[PDB]
């Protein structure tokens, strides 16, 4: 497979002062093959499959 | 209209069973679980096996 080449964003990371070095939120916009399990209508009308 | 079947989340009484694979939370967490199709699930059920 070709290698992913992306941008990693350490924005909003502040320096807590006494404690442990700790991570709050990791997120990434890549994903695996997801086949089909279910589908649902939501209260606003977003017909959305999981 | 039934707005929904809501459920309270005060913890129960921790019953000590001497079997080792019986880990159960007593505060706000939940166990994360998958199965044969690869779906996310969350529990508090304690008794575990191999």
């Amino acid at each position: 497979a070709t290698a992913a080449t992306f941008s990693l964003s350490f924005l909003n990371s502040m320096q807590q002062n006494t404690g442990a070095n700790n991570i709050v939120a990791t997120n990434q916009n890549g994903y695996k093959p997801g086949d089909l399990v279910s589908y649902q209508i939501n209260n606003d009308g977003t017909v959305v499959g999981n | 209209k039934v707005a929904g079947i809501t459920q309270d989340f005060t913890d129960g009484t921790t019953t000590n069973t001497g079997r080792g694979l019986d880990v159960a939370i007593s505060q706000n967490g939940f166990f994360r679980l998958v199965d044969s199709n690869g779906s996310v699930f969350y529990s508090r059920n304690g008794q575990f096996k191999l």
